[PDB]
């Protein structure tokens, strides 16, 4: 998988590395899953996420 | 905001509003509790720093409901490259003197990686403009907070389409060339903040345009993708006195 295709399945952030290696990262306020891919927040108030709609 | 719609209360957390002397002066995007990007153009007529008024949870100017959270701007931090009067490097980052509680009025929106914004999020076509400008060209100001959803051209295609200053590399167009929709004087700084998958990233400053939904003409945005590690570098830093800083571009 590469980063510049389809964001290499990373849910945010992709880092190619030397190989056929690659490594999905999250930001801060976040943790990524053991899918490699997917990001769960870790705070009550991760960015970019709107509270009410979150809520319902 | 041109031909948009009333922001539902909460569901635009990261909006900020500017107030020099109680009046209102341009918009902001929250990115951390203490950090606010706007656009460098809204700073060029200042005289007192000290009478600047950082607004997060507003929704509704004509009432108090207790959502709102007021900061004193601390640092105004402008790229060197930066030439008062001009469109060209339209962003500014400000240091609020003390954070924001994040709430759920109160949340910042992500700044994403630069390669993230350059391979995938410049490719997302639509996206959000918010503020409490002008509901039309020579028009009032919105008592509420608009928001527009707007599309995003490839610079080539805004040339061939636009029928004046250059659009360059710190810039992108969105928005529309029939005169129905468009940011407007007063949106200035606010967020362009774009969905993907989940989460909700800021990808362009309300910077300027041609009246305001002219037709042949779209809104131009600063490409913030081109200032995150400057962004980053300055987050990282300790503050120095004196409001107004000059920061090194790139
Ligand atoms: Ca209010």
């Amino acid at each position: 998988l590469i980063c510049v295709n389809e964001n290499g399945g990373c849910e945010q952030y992709c880092s190619d590395h030397t190989g056929t290696k690659r490594s999905c990262r999250c930001h801060e306020g976040y943790s990524l899953l053991a899918d490699g891919v997917s990001c769960t927040p870790t705070v009550e108030y991760p960015c970019g996420k709107i509270p009410i709609l979150e809520k319902r | 905001i041109v031909g948009g719609k009333v922001c539902p209360k909460g569901e635009c957390p990261w909006q900020v509003l500017l107030l020099v002397n109680g009046a209102q002066l341009c918009g902001g995007t929250l990115i951390n509790t203490i950090w606010v990007v706007s656009a460098a153009h809204c700073f060029d007529k200042i005289k007192n720093w000290r009478n600047l008024i950082a607004v997060l949870g507003e929704h509704d100017l004509s009432e108090h409901d207790g959502d709102e959270q007021s900061r004193r701007v601390a640092q105004v931090i402008i790229p060197s490259t930066y030439v008062p009067g001009t469109t060209n490097h339209d962003i500014a980052l400000l240091r609020l003197h003390q954070p924001v509680v994040l709430t759920d009025h109160v949340v910042p929106l992500c700044l994403p990686e630069r390669t993230f914004s350059e391979r995938t999020l410049a490719f997302v076509r639509f996206s959000l403009v918010s503020g409490w400008g002008q509901l039309l060209d020579r028009g009032a100001t919105a008592l509420e907070l608009m928001v527009l959803n707007v599309p995003r051209l490839m610079t080539q295609d805004c040339l061939q389409q636009s029928r004046s200053p250059n659009i360059t590399e710190y810039m992108f167009c969105a928005g529309y060339s029939d005169g129905s929709k468009d940011s407007c004087k007063g949106d200035s700084g606010g967020p362009h903040a774009t969905h993907y998958r989940g989460t909700w990233y800021l990808t362009g400053i309300v910077s300027w345009g041609q009246g305001c939904a002219t037709v042949g003409h779209f809104g131009v945005y600063t490409r913030v993708s081109q200032y995150i590690e400057w962004l980053q570098k300055l987050m990282r830093s300790e503050p120095r006195p004196g409001v107004l800083l000059r920061a090194p571009f790139p």
